[PDB]
């Protein structure tokens, strides 16, 4: 696994980086933004996270911001897949709670 | 209990 910390402070960097791209309502996507977004998700995309650290590091929220409107479908995909992974390695049973209180 | 929104956001379904 990841340590919490690694989680934490990459959470933090993300929500931080998406509250500063948020030109009111409207993304606004920097060559820089672009390419420092993929380097915080591809640090994700090869970690295990527990249930406990979903609950307590919130990387998975983190990670959710990016799928919003604004930003480029190369970076929707990303987090899409990075989150389809984490909650595909979650016991099923829990996957099922977490589906069936949503229908 | 958890929800899905809890622990991906509200943007995140399966």
């Amino acid at each position: 696994d990841v340590t919490n910390a690694t989680l934490e402070t990459t959470g933090k960097e993300l929500t931080e980086t998406y509250m500063e791209m948020l030109n009111g309502d409207v993304v606004e996507v920097s060559i820089a933004n672009e390419e420092r977004i993929v380097s915080l998700l591809s640090s994700l995309a090869s970690a295990n996270v527990t249930l406990k650290q979903l609950i307590g590091t919130k990387i998975g929220v983190a990670v959710g911001q990016f799928l919003s409107d604004g930003f480029p479908p190369h970076i929707v995909r990303f987090s899409k897949g990075i989150l389809d992974y984490w909650f595909r390695q979650l016991p099923e049973e829990v996957q099922k709670q977490l589906l069936a209180k949503r229908a | 209990g958890s929800t899905l929104e809890d622990l991906f956001g509200p943007l995140f379904y399966v």
